[PDB]
Formats: structure tokens, C-alpha cells, sequence
RNA sequence: AAAUUAUUUUAAUUAAAUUAAUAAAUAAUUAUUAAACUAAUUUUAUAUUAAUAUUAUGAAAAAUUUAAAAAUUAAUUUUUU
């Protein structure tokens, strides 16, 4: 846990605000809710189409520490 | 007490009902499982009273204001483990 | 808008609605099954209880000979031990599997014989219709 | 003869026959969806439902509509010519699992890339079927050259 | 169905036997109209 | 009454709530899906030991219809409490443990283990 | 009784949690032959974790029944979707075919898993468990592992739930699989680690004892 | 919140032996293996770009696992990526 | 096909040639025959031109 | 945000190219044309896994 | 919005005086003419015309004493299946064809058995011992079932005896191809 | 007990015998509404169940006007006040219910076009209100004998209660032997309605 | 306000809420283009979405509900190639 403290109080603001229209997991964040208003984990629009259709393995998706990235 | 008036309890554990309601009713298609469950709706009047048959008489009973503030002697003496004055009211 | 009354055949014939509702309801109300034994005729008359008013008597002249000429007659399954005396004897050519094939006598298969995807050259007509396009049964 | 038969008890299910006698284009949207789980809409038209519980429920919604009638099992394996040793759990066995209509996919573009990809199944099954000559071949052509300089 | 029991016993759905009064409470221990015709009726 | 459009928006996957059920089943806050039984012990032959703890209550919240009075014996509840071990003791085993109870000890009957 | 077999080293170990007549029969730890039929043994290693999530349904063997047991010859499983056992699919998405013959995958020994098919190349998920020396089934179909632990249990689904028709007498199914071992064996681990679950499936008290996930 | 204080049940025996039901927290929660596992940021793998060519095993996988005639080079034979002074670059 | 979202599996309408070509079919299948008869007669010059007949 | 690829420096015969697409992709929709080789409904990580084969394949 | 006029323009050829000369309301009139006798044709002319052939074959069956109220009921009892077109055909043309049909009605012959289902050959509770060279027991009963109706069916060259043909033969005509 | 959450019904035991619903007769405990008895209590009609009522308790005879006929409540009378209750139970059930209907009436004599069945009284008996009864005893009106009930609006027929006169049950219900329920067949088109 | 030019076709539907010195703007609907198969069951049955385009405030016969209504209003299932 203390190595995430500091990962996540040493990011630029910036980094953390609503950053994109469509929220890591692919919901459209409109307004008027303020807990949604901050996306820690940043978008990719572009990317993530070969996993949960072509029987791609769950092995893929996770990065180099072994949490999930989300699409 | 009265069905007017209610809670909202969320339990935090989801797959200790899943992994229950999956059986419950499983059981229930099989036509093994009992309907007189805590949780079934139409049986809660009943349920109760098996367990607690005057549960009426223990939230009418009206307390005497001496107990309702009992021996504050018995809070030093440490009888007592502490005084709650003003919780008074039974709430089930 | 209603004005004249209901033509009174009309009720009439809506009388025998609520009696078919009233016949349905007692469809679905019957046991999901039927307790039944294995040595005893299959439906010796054993219907559901629709002696109410029982028609086509005749055994033949009736709708329902062509069945239960064969659920009067005697059940040649008799047991549960005679049923795989007679269930060990059944093959399923097609299904998805191993196989042992030198358990006929002299049998020599087919399917590794003429390949997997090419079929007997059946002789297409009226009342002769063979499956059409067997590359899609393959899912 | 006076006693409860005595032996091994088998119990056989019922099967409904269900047609449709009143229009569905009369009646609610629900009632419509109990008919389109039966398999009916237009009128006139006949499904074969089974008599298992949930199908119990929509058949009974949906009653002043419908014109049941039931077969117990063995009623059944006579009105088609059915020996008594096959049960229906080795028939259906039988019959591919893609029989018309195959799926129902939650909707028509569901079901239109159901039957897209079946139609690629069959591709890919030539396909793996050219390849996999080449393959042999190929695995041919290197042991001819393999051996060839011994 | 009937090799996992899974057919109940009980024939007609819940909200149907709810409907109908000809389908009996399957009640089993005890008797439908409360307590047993004690009086002897005759 | 579930009227509304955000019930709109959300019984049908509309806008934002578009995987709606935010937590639905298929998550465990708690244990993340891994058996509570160690298995990390001191003697591998003592490993087998833990099997089959009960991590709820198993037989109250469910509400099974044991139709067994409570004068029975023991061996009598055990095709209920194998429903739940199965993974950990063979049924037959069950009942050369819910036997050497009631051979060994002085309880014989459900209420008396109760 | 008895059953050999050919024991390799750094090779997926596989293990089916079989049930049968709602008593949990115990653990049949397959291995898998990677070295010799890299593009099957990971279909089977696949199938059996989890891992590769919708293809075209639940890829996954937990809860699966065993459609078809042969006494003294074959114990099939498998064919996930419409499990009553006419399908056949891979984790890729379509029947692939049969990699090698060649040695160790083309022979069905008496405690040998060969991947079943229903054309000579189309290769899918149904497998089967093979209880004695076949050697008409050498050449035809891939051996993918061999059964390291519980011959036993094996040897008792096709005795209680086996029949020369093929349909079995009573009920069988996997309860549970996952992987013990072998490549890949922890980072799979962290495929499936977390709250939320890979598939979504009944609990551990059905699957176990009552309905074969049908 | 006031706490666990006022002890539990408060008896006593040998026996002792039947009960767990952690506040649910001491079951893999506050024991924390890993609940950072759905929240901590995460180290993505090498990157194919337009320009970064950054290869993957987590992909190549997926293509060594196909049914693909044209078979495909070995991954780390595959690889630009891995004796003046411990040999030179 | 004149759509591509709904209704598309016309623009992928596939009739495999071991359905609407029996003389292709056998011809495929004789080479098979063949291909299998030289594999015991160990005749690898044979098999060869069998395949490398049968994929052309 | 509904993307295509295309693959349009290649020479040969695409169909035994596009083929081998199949293979990878048994589920997104391929077109042929003269030039190029357009497959469907395929983003960002379909780039990825091309150039893992298209190095694979030794070009 | 597209009126078909050449497709009208050379049918008003037959339409009367206005329709003739002008073509916007010559149009316009046989565009409606046209337009109502396709929808009269489709939804109306049937139950019309249909009445015709029912009100013929009824006061044809009334000329023998039956009404259209029995004949339509008596016909479909013996399993006839003689459309009501048809009957109007007959009671003008076939006169006593028509009461041949009416007198049997009205007789007391018991109507044709409605058709059995499949039934069961009962070899198939047998356990054929399998022989490589004997048939199984429900083929040669299949087999002499269908070739004894393929010597029902027309008077043929094949085997021709009189009434019935050579059977226990026909069913061994592979030997007859045999070495 | 809190002001906000106050019992919606408290137990009672009768000492006077009110012929009202929430009533009960002489002894018997009851679980009738809140603000009802409250104002039985005051009344003297009832009193909460204190140990010492539970065997017996001065009840009321209208003869002499006062609390003195004593009615000990030993195991056999509460097997009286258990048939007699779960008898004018059913009463107070239909009598207090106003079952409702939807059904089809194309035509002009308001008429219902399938009228109904003494089934289909007993059928919406059970449904409703859950009274399991013989529609055997269900005794239309005069109007409606011959040809079932048939007009939409307001109907009523009469429930023949049989097996009271060992209960010693009159004066405290409307009709000792019968009870009018009271239906109403609200017509409604194909959408909701049904036969 | 009046018009807005090319038949033989090939996927369906209504909606009714925030606001208006009272309707070019929003939801919801419809539309164009595109999408992915999360336990629930039959071996049933399922139009769910994204992205954009969008000059709209009032729902037959019922069932009832406001109102002197003397209909309007709420209502909610219809709404033909």
C-alpha cells in the first residue's frame, strides 16, 4: 500500500481528472455525478478489440506488474 | 413491530447469498427445500413467534423511570459496564 | 359503437370459449408426470381422466388406434434389466466419437471409405428427398 | 386385479401440444411474449412444448389463448414409430445442434453474426482442408530432401 | 428432467395454484380445514 | 415504481450505466475467490485435516426442508452435511465419522448434538 | 489394476473434479503432452482454466457433463456448448486439426487422453479418456496427455455410468478443473486473480452435487 | 463506531473451537494480499508503435497457438533485443 | 448484400465445392485413397505426386 | 469508434494471404480487393498481432 | 411519384368519351378503375364469386332433396375432398356423376379410416446375432414391404404374371449381379 | 414502543363480545389494530394479556349488563374460541371483501357475454381473498339463478356458512347462516380481459 | 402559406420528462452508420448499444380520475401497403 500512496500522490493532477467521454471500462460519462469526474486510469479508445471476442487468453490483457488493464 | 417502517441492510458478503440463493433454489426446484425460511415474505409473522412467543410484552412493557436510569452508583461501582439514558426505545 | 345486441350465436360460440379455457386449466393442473411400471401395458387404458364423455370407441374408425394399438399391447421392454438387453444392440453411426470398428462380423465402414465430406450419390425425386448441403452440419 | 402393480416404477413426463386459436395482435405485450416462448405467433400455428415447470407458467398466462393438449411420453413414442428401448436423450443425440433457425441470439444482429461466422466455419473448414495437403506435402518435401543427400 | 427430479411433485406452477381452488393444498401433516373432524360425524 | 428515465437509462444498458449492475455477482469483496482451508500446515500428513470448514452458516440461511425429527440419530444428517463437504470426505467416509460419534461419545440423536 | 504411463518434466498438469450420482468421485490430475503437440495440448490447457473467456459461449470444462462413457473402451466428455454432446469447438474458434502422429500423441494407451473429432481435421474440445490399448484409434486420433492421478476414479465413471450405447446410465460431469502446473501454470494465476470472477457459473454447492451445469 | 470492546461472548472453555467469522475484513481483506489488484495503476507491456517496434511473448502466443501453415519463427530468434569488455555492444 | 450490419452474412454467402461439385469431391477423395495406399507402400516419390498433383 | 484495418503494400496472392488472416481473425469480417486486404471491426491491438505474424512470417 | 403512363397511356383505347381525349384525367381515371379492381380483386371478388359455385352446387343438391347444410358436412365425412369449384363442375356437367356422389353421402357406408401412424416392426425387439451374410430381420421385412408395392403399382414388363408377380425372387435379385 | 414505531396491532383478550371485524367474542385473544383497541382498554371491552387473564377473565352477558360471567379458558375452550374464530374469520373475510372482475361485454344489454358460475364466484373467492370454500353453497339471487350472474356492475350472492350452532354464534355477526358477497364485473376490453 | 421531378422495394417501434417575457434548442423517440454473444432454465425465447442526424408538448374504444363542464384534462395497449 505505501508504494500506491505515493504512486498515485506524485501524478500530476492532470492525470487524474475526466480525461476522455467514454470511462476506461467503455461507459459514457455525462455529467452531473461528481464521483465520475476523476479517471485515474486513463482511457484507450483505439485499443483492446482482440480480447472477449476472438478467445483471446485473459493472460494478454494484464501488464507488466500483472494488474489488468481495462478497454 | 410496524411494516411501515424500514431498513435498508446491505450484507457485504455477495457470494454468501449467491453462492446460497444458487442452492435455494436449486433446492426449491427439486422441491426439497421448506418454505418456512426467515426470508420468505408471507412467513415473517409467523417466524418470529416461534422463536420469541411474547415479543409483544417485551416492546410494550413501559419501564419505570427508575430503571431507565439505573443506579448511577452502579456505574462507579462498575456494576453496570455503562449508563445509556436516552437510548430507551426498542427498535425490532 | 355498441349499439344492437350481440348476435346470439355469437354468445353461443363464446360460451364454448370459457369451455375450452375451462378445458385447457384442466390440462394444466394434471401431475408433471406419471408414476408407471415397466412390466404393466404401457397406457392400458390408462388415459388422464377424460372418461368424461369418451367417444371413438370403435378400434378402428378412431383417431387414436394408431397408438394405443401399440400402448394396449403388451410391453416387449418389459423390465429395466431387459431394457439393455436391448439397448446394448443400438450403434449411433454419426455422433462424435471413437469407435471399435470390428465389432460386427465383417463390417468394413464407410465414412473412412469414400472420405468425410463426400456422400452417397442419392437419387434425387419427389418422394425420395435426400439431405441438401451436408458441408453445414458441422458445428 | 385388486393390487397396486408392483415393480421397478419408471416415471414418464408429458408432452403439450399447443396451437393457437385467438389472434395475438388482441392482446397485451406480455401475453404476446409468453406466445413468442411457445414458439406461436400467427394464428394457426403449432409448437410442441414440453410440460417441464416454467413452461407450465407461460402456457397458463396464456390460456385463453392457446388450445393445449398433452401426451404422456410414451403417447408420444407411438405417435411417431418409436421403439421403446430408444429413449429421446439418444435421438436428439443425433440431430446437429444448427437444426434451421439454429440460435436465438439476443438480437437480429446477434443472429446475424451467429450465421455470419457459420458461414466462415465453413470457409476455414476448406481451408484447413487445402493447407493441411500442403502440409503434408511440405513435410514431404523436406524428408525427400532430407534423405536425398543420404 | 425427470432423471434430476427436478419435476416437482406439486403439479401447477405457484401463481397458477394460487388461482385455482381445485388444485388441493398439499398440505401433508395436516388437515386442510384446521383441526380434524374430532366430533365423531356419526 | 421503477419509472423514470435514468431506470431507463440503466435497466436497459443505455449511456453510462452501461455494464449497470456496477457489483454484480461473480465478485466477493471479502475472500476474491480463493478457499479459506489452509493448507500451508506443519505435517503433510496432518494437511487433510482442515478440509471442510464452514465458512457461513451453510444450512440456516438456505433453508432445506430436512424433513428429520430431532430424535433421530446422527447418521441421519449426514446426506445433509455431505452437500457442503463434498470435496473434502467421501460420502462413505462421512458415515465412518458420524458413526465413531455416535459409538464413541454419549450423543445419539440430533438434539442431543444440538 | 494398474496404469503406466510416460512422465515428463516442465509439462501442464491438469485436473478434472469429477462427480457422479451427487457423490464427488475425487481429482484425475491429467498432464499434458506440450512438447509434441504444442497447438492442442494449449486447446485442452485452455478449456480447462478459464482462461480464454467468450468465444462461442463459456469456454470452460466446469460443469460440463460426460455425454458419453463406454465401458472398457472410451470415458468422452467435453462438447461445451449444447452440452448434451453433438458440438465441437476450440478456444480458436473454429475445429483446428490434428498437429502430429508422429510418437507419444499418437498412441492410445490405456490411461491416455486423445481429443476427439468429428472429421479427421477438426479437432475441438471433446476428449476422452482412453481405458485400454486401441489400436484402431493409433494414427486417427491426437493423444494430448495421460492421466497421472486417480486411474480409479476414471475406472469407476465408466463402471457406474457407462453403457455399450455410449449414453451413459446415470449422471457424470466435471465439478471443477483448473491447472496444477506446467508452463504458464502462475501466470495464469494472475489471469484469475481479484473480485470479479472470469466466468460467471452457479456455486460450489450445485456443481458439486446436483446439476451438471446444463 | 465504538469498537470490539465490550469483549466477546465472554465464557470460556476447552472446547472454544467453533467459531471464525472474521469481521469479514480478516479474510483475505486485512490479511491485504491483494486488493491493490483492482486498484493500482498499471505497468502496461512493450508497446507496438508506428515507429517503437516493441515486440510481445503475451501476444505471440496467440499465433503460436494458431493452426497456421507458414509456421512462424521462434520468438527469441525473433528478437533485437537480448568480448573487448564483456563483449562489445 | 447491400448491408453490412444486420442481414451481412450475404456479402460472406459461401457453398463449399464438396457440395456443388461431386466430380471435384471424388477427385479430391481418390488422391486421398491414393495418398494413404503409397504411405504403406512406402513409395514417397508417389505420395509426392499425389499431393503435389492433389493441391494443384 | 468502430475501426477497420487494411493491409495495403502487399503483392502475391492475397486470397492464400487473406487466408491466413481467417486463421487469426475467425471472427472479423475480411474483404479482398485489388490492392489492399480490409478487415473489419478490428482496432489498435489488430495492428499488434499483424506485425507479430508479418515479423513471424520472416517479412 | 411516378404514374406508369406508358402503361396506361395505350389502354385508354377502350375507356369512354373525356377519359379518351385528354390524357391528365384519361389517367386519372383508369389509374383509380385500375386501382379498385386490383383491390376488389384481391379482398372481394372470391367471397363473391365463391358464392356463385356454392349457391350452384347447393340448389343442385337441392334438386335431390339434400341441402348445401348436409352435403358440405356429408362430403368431408367420407374423407371425399372434392372442392366446391369442382362440385359446380359436376352438377352441371356430370349431372348423375354429381348424385352418385349425393346418393353416397346420404347412404350408410362406413367412411374411410382415418390414415394409422408408423408403427413399430416388432424386429426391432430382436437381437439380430450380427452374421456378416444375413440381413438384419426388419430389412427383408422393410424390403418385401416395398418391393411387393413396386408390383402394386401399373401394369409393367417387370416379372409380368398375372395378379400378383414373382416376390421371394425379386427380393434376391443381387445375387443375380453375383460371382 | 417509540412514539414514530407503535405496534400496528397489539394482542388482546376480549372481555366484552363487539361484533365489528376487529371484534372477537368473549376470551379470546386477538391481534387487533392499534388505535381499535386502545379504545377497548379504555372501553373495559378488553384488557392485555397479563399472566392472570390467561386462564380466565370476567366476561359480559347482556342479561344483567356487568362483568360477571366468569369463562375460564382451559384447553377445551381454546378449542371453542379456535373453531369459532377461524369460522367468523371466513365471515368478516368475504363479507368485508369486494372482489373484483374484468370481462368482455361486445353488445348493448350491458351483459356480461359469459356469465358466470357459481366456479367462478369460488374461483375469485380463493383467488383474492384465499377463502377455500364448496361452491355448493353459494346461492345466487333470483335474477341471476337461471342464467348465471350476466350483467356488469355492481352483483351479489350469498355464502352459506353452514356449521354454526355449536359455536353459540348470533347477534354477534349480520346473518348467523349466510354472508352476501359482493361482486363487481368491471368490463374490460381483449387487452385484460379474459374468457 | 404553395411547391420540392426519377414504380416493381426487403428488417421493427413512437415518445410525452427538465424549460420557455411560449417554442429552431434537451431528454424520450425516429433516423443514418456501426457494434459485442456473462449464470439463471427449455436443446425455449429474446432490437440491447455506440456514434452522429433531429424546427414535436398532448394518447381511438375501453378501465377509471379530476371539472357547472356543456369537453377538456389526466390517464395507457391500440394506431392497416
Amino acid at each position: 500500500e505505501i508504494e500506491a500512496l505515493l504512486e498515485f500522490h506524485a501524478m500530476r493532477p492532470e492525470k487524474l481528472r475526466v480525461r476522455a467521454r467514454h470511462r476506461p471500462d467503455g461507459s459514457v460519462n455525462m455529467g452531473d455525478d461528481p464521483n465520475f469526474w476523476a479517471q485515474a486510469l486513463p482511457t484507450r479508445a483505439m485499443d483492446g478489440s482482440m480480447q472477449r471476442g476472438l478467445g483471446w487468453s485473459r493472460r494478454t490483457t494484464m501488464g507488466a506488474n500483472g494488474v489488468p488493464v481495462v478497454y | 413491530i410496524n411494516p411501515s417502517y424500514k431498513w435498508l441492510d446491505v450484507e457485504p458478503d455477495i457470494q454468501k447469498v449467491y453462492r446460497s440463493r444458487c442452492m435455494r433454489a436449486a433446492l426449491q426446484a427439486r422441491g426439497k427445500a421448506s418454505m418456512m425460511v426467515a426470508g420468505n415474505v408471507h412467513y415473517r409473522a409467523e417466524l418470529d413467534h416461534v422463536t420469541e412467543p411474547h415479543w409483544r410484552e417485551r416492546v410494550m412493557r413501559v419501564p419505570k423511570a427508575t430503571e431507565r436510569f439505573q443506579d448511577p452508583n452502579y456505574f462507579t461501582r462498575g456494576l453496570v459496564p455503562s449508563l445509556r439514558p436516552l437510548s430507551r426505545y426498542s427498535y425490532e | 359503437e355498441l349499439l344492437h345486441p350481440l348476435p346470439v350465436w355469437a354468445r353461443r360460440q363464446q360460451w364454448l370459449k370459457r369451455d375450452t379455457v375451462e378445458m385447457n386449466e384442466a390440462i394444466l393442473r394434471e401431475p408433471y408426470y406419471r408414476i408407471k411400471t415397466f412390466a404393466q401395458p404401457a397406457a392400458f387404458v390408462s388415459p388422464r381422466v377424460s372418461e368424461s364423455a369418451a367417444h371413438e370407441p370403435d378400434t378402428q374408425q378412431s383417431s387414436r388406434y394408431g397408438v394405443d394399438r401399440q400402448l394396449r399391447g403388451p410391453r416387449r421392454a418389459v423390465s429395466p434389466e431387459r431394457l439393455q438387453e436391448l439397448r446394448e444392440q443400438l450403434q449411433f453411426v454419426g455422433s462424435i466419437g471413437p469407435k471399435v470398428p470390428p465389432a460386427a462380423g465383417a463390417g468394413t465402414a464407410y465414412q473412412d471409405e469414400y472420405g468425410t465430406r463426400l456422400r452417397p450419390r442419392y437419387p434425387q425425386s419427389w418422394d425420395t428427398v435426400p439431405p441438401h448441403q451436408p458441408s453445414r452440419s458441422e458445428i | 386385479t385388486t393390487t397396486i402393480a408392483a415393480g421397478p416404477y419408471r416415471r414418464v413426463g408429458n408432452v403439450f401440444i399447443v396451437t393457437c386459436i385467438d389472434h395475438p395482435f388482441k392482446f397485451s405485450w406480455e401475453v404476446n411474449r409468453m406466445l413468442r416462448e411457445l414458439r406461436l405467433e400467427f394464428m394457426g400455428q403449432t409448437t410442441v412444448v414440453p410440460d417441464i415447470p416454467p413452461v407450465r407458467k407461460r402456457i397458463w398466462r396464456v390460456r385463453h389463448v392457446v388450445r393445449v393438449d398433452q401426451l404422456d411420453l410414451d403417447e408420444a413414442k407411438a405417435l411417431i414409430g418409436i421403439p421403446e428401448h430408444i429413449s429421446f436423450r439418444d435421438l436428439a443425440g443425433q440431430i446437429p445442434p444448427t437444426f434451421g433457425r439454429g440460435g436465438s441470439v439476443a438480437n437480429p444482429h446477434m443472429r446475424s453474426k451467429m450465421n455470419f461466422m457459420r458461414l466462415r466455419r465453413m470457409r476455414l473448414r476448406d481451408v484447413m482442408h487445402r493447407d493441411q495437403l500442403e502440409k503434408r506435402l511440405l513435410e514431404e518435401r523436406h524428408h525427400a530432401l532430407q534423405q536425398q543427400q543420404q | 428432467f425427470e432423471e434430476e427430479e427436478l419435476l416437482p411433485r406439486i403439479p401447477g406452477t405457484p401463481e397458477q395454484r394460487s388461482w385455482d381452488p381445485e388444485i388441493p393444498l398439499f398440505l401433508e401433516d395436516v388437515d386442510e380445514f384446521g383441526r380434524p373432524p374430532r366430533p365423531v360425524a356419526g | 415504481p421503477r419509472s423514470g428515465v435514468e431506470w431507463h437509462n440503466r435497466m436497459r444498458n443505455r449511456n453510462h450505466y452501461r455494464h449497470w449492475p456496477w457489483a454484480r455477482w461473480t465478485d466477493d469483496p471479502v475472500r476474491f475467490h480463493q478457499d479459506s482451508v489452509c493448507h500451508r500446515t506443519v505435517s503433510a500428513l496432518s494437511t487433510v485435516a482442515n478440509n471442510g470448514a464452514p465458512e457461513w452458516d451453510y444450512y440456516a440461511e438456505v433453508g432445506q426442508a430436512y424433513e428429520t425429527p430431532s430424535h433421530f440419530p446422527l447418521s441421519y444428517t449426514a446426506p445433509f452435511i455431505y452437500q457442503y463437504t463434498a470435496q473434502c470426505w467421501s460420502r462413505e467416509d462421512l458415515q465412518s465419522y458420524l458413526e465413531r460419534i455416535e459409538q464413541s461419545s454419549g450423543l445419539r440423536t440430533i438434539a442431543d448434538a444440538a | 489394476l494398474y496404469m503406466p504411463y510416460t512422465p515428463v518434466a516442465t509439462n501442464p498438469v491438469v485436473y478434472f473434479d469429477i462427480t457422479a450420482e451427487g457423490d464427488a468421485l475425487g481429482r484425475v490430475s491429467v498432464e499434458l503432452f506440450r512438447d509434441v503437440v504444442p497447438r492442442t495440448s494449449e486447446n485442452f490447457r485452455s478449456l480447462c482454466t478459464g482462461e480464454r473467456g467468450y468465444g462461442q459461449c463459456l469456454l470452460y470444462y466446469k460443469g460440463t457433463p460426460f455425454h458419453r462413457i463406454i465401458p472398457g473402451f472410451v470415458m468422452q466428455g467435453g462438447d461445451i456448448l449444447t452440452k448434451d454432446g453433438r458440438s465441437n469447438v476450440s478456444v480458436f474458434g473454429y475445429p483446428f486439426p490434428d498437429e502430429s502422429f508422429e510418437g507419444k500423441a499418437g498412441k492410445h494407451l490405456p490411461g491416455t487422453v486423445g481429443m476427439a473429432h468429428s472429421g479427421p481435421n477438426q479437432n475441438g474440445s471433446q476428449f476422452f479418456f482412453n481405458l485400454g490399448r486401441n489400436e484402431q484409434l493409433d494414427r486417427k486420433f491426437v493423444v494430448v496427455g495421460q492421466v497421472l492421478g486417480g486411474w480409479e476414479i476414471v475406472n469407476q465413471v465408466v463402471k457406474l455410468c457407462g453403457s455399450r450405447c455410449g449414453t451413459p446410465v446415470s449422471r457424470a460431469w466435471i465439478s471443477d478443473c483448473g491447472q496444477s502446473g506446467g508452463y504458464m501454470a502462475e501466470e495464469t494465476q494472475e489471469a484469475l486473480q481479484g473480485e470479479r470472477a472470469q466466468h460467471v457459473i452457479p456455486g460450489k454447492e450445485v456443481l458439486d452435487l446436483i446439476q451438471p451445469r446444463y | 463506531m465504538a469498537g470490539h470492546f465490550n469483549p466477546t461472548p465472554q465464557a470460556n472453555s476447552l472446547a472454544a473451537t467453533h467459531y471464525a467469522h472474521t469481521p469479514e475484513l480478516r479474510h483475505m481483506a486485512d490479511g491485504a494480499a491483494m486488493s491493490l489488484s483492482g486498484q493500482r495503476i498499471p505497468l502496461l507491456k512493450p508497446t507496438l508503435s508506428k515507429w517503437s517496434r516493441q515486440l510481445r511473448s503475451d501476444i505471440y502466443d496467440e499465433l503460436l497457438k494458431l493452426p497456421l501453415r507458414y509456421a512462424l519463427h521462434d520468438f527469441r530468434t525473433l528478437q533485437a533485443h537480448i568480448h573487448a569488455s564483456s563483449g562489445l555492444s | 448484400g447491400r448491408r453490412f450490419n444486420l442481414n451481412f452474412e450475404e456479402k460472406f454467402v459461401y457453398f463449399s465445392p464438396f457440395d456443388y461439385d461431386r466430380v471435384f469431391a471424388l477427385a479430391d477423395q481418390c488422391l486421398e485413397r491414393a495418398e494413404v495406399f503409397y504411405q504403406a507402400r512406402n513409395d514417397r516419390a508417389g505420395v509426392m505426386r499425389v499431393l503435389q498433383q492433389r493441391k494443384e | 469508434p468502430a475501426f477497420y484495418m487494411r493491409i495495403q503494400n502487399i503483392e502475391g496472392d492475397m486470397f492464400r494471404f487473406e487466408e491466413e488472416l481467417m486463421k487469426i481473425f475467425p471472427t472479423k469480417k475480411i474483404f479482398v480487393r485489388s490492392h489492399s486486404v480490409y478487415v473489419y471491426n478490428v482496432n489498435l491491438d489488430g495492428r499488434a498481432v499483424l506485425h507479430h505474424w508479418l515479423l513471424g512470417l520472416g517479412f | 411519384y411516378y404514374r406508369a403512363t406508358a402503361e396506361l397511356d395505350r389502354l385508354r383505347g377502350m375507356l369512354r368519351g373525356r377519359a379518351r381525349l385528354e390524357r391528365k384525367v384519361g389517367l386519372k381515371r383508369i389509374t383509380f378503375l385500375m386501382r379498385t379492381q386490383t383491390r376488389y380483386r384481391v379482398e372481394q371478388k372470391a367471397h363473391w364469386e365463391r358464392a356463385i359455385v356454392r349457391k350452384n352446387v347447393d340448389s343442385a343438391a337441392h334438386e335431390h332433396g339434400s341441402g348445401w347444410q348436409h352435403l358440405r358436412n356429408d362430403l368431408a365425412r367420407q374423407n371425399l375432398m372434392l372442392l366446391p369449384r369442382t362440385q359446380q363442375q359436376l352438377a352441371q356437367y356430370e349431372p348423375l356423376a354429381f348424385r352418385a356422389v349425393m346418393e353416397l353421402c346420404a347412404s350408410r357406408v362406413a367412411p374411410p379410416p382415418p390414415p394409422m401412424t408408423a408403427q413399430v416392426p416388432e424386429e426391432a425387439y430382436a437381437t439380430r446375432p450380427e452374421d456378416p451374410k444375413v440381413a438384419h430381420p426388419a430389412a427383408r421385412r422393410q424390403l418385401e414391404e416395398c418391393v411387393e408395392r413396386m408390383l402394386c403399382t401399373g401394369r409393367s414388363d417387370v416379372l409380368q404374371r398375372e395378379g400378383p408377380r414373382t416376390t421371394q425372387a425379386w427380393m434376391d435379385a443381387w445375387k443375380e449381379y453375383d460371382l | 414502543m417509540a412514539p414514530e414505531l407503535q405496534l400496528e396491532y397489539i394482542p388482546i383478550i376480549f372481555t366484552r363480545t363487539i361484533l365489528g371485524p376487529q371484534g372477537g367474542f368473549a376470551g379470546e385473544e386477538r391481534l387487533i389494530k392499534r388505535e381499535v383497541a386502545q379504545k377497548y382498554m379504555s372501553e373495559g371491552n378488553a384488557v392485555t394479556p397479563s399472566a392472570e387473564f390467561h386462564q380466565g377473565v370476567w366476561c359480559y352477558n347482556p342479561d344483567s349488563e356487568q362483568y360477571d360471567r366468569f369463562v375460564e379458558r382451559n384447553a377445551e375452550f381454546l378449542d371453542f374460541a379456535a373453531r369459532k374464530r377461524q369460522w367468523l374469520d371466513v365471515y368478516w373475510r368475504v363479507n368485508t371483501g369486494y372482489l373484483l372482475f374484468g370481462r368482455q361485454s361486445w353488445g348493448q344489454g350491458w351483459l356480461l357475454n359469459c356469465p358466470l358460475r357459481k366456479k367462478d364466484i369460488a374461483q375469485k373467492l380463493w383467488e383474492q381473498y384465499k377463502v377455500r370454500v364448496d361452491p355448493r353453497l353459494i346461492e345466487f339471487r333470483e335474477k341471476d339463478r337461471r342464467t348465471g350472474i350476466q350483467d356488469l356492475g355492481h352483483n351479489w350472492c350469498w355464502l352459506y356458512l353452514p356449521g354454526a350452532e355449536e359455536l353459540a354464534i348470533d347477534r354477534e355477526v349480520y346473518d348467523n347462516k349466510r354472508v352476501k358477497v359482493r361482486m363487481h364485473i368491471r368490463k374490460m376490453s381483449s387487452y385484460g380481459a379474459l374468457y
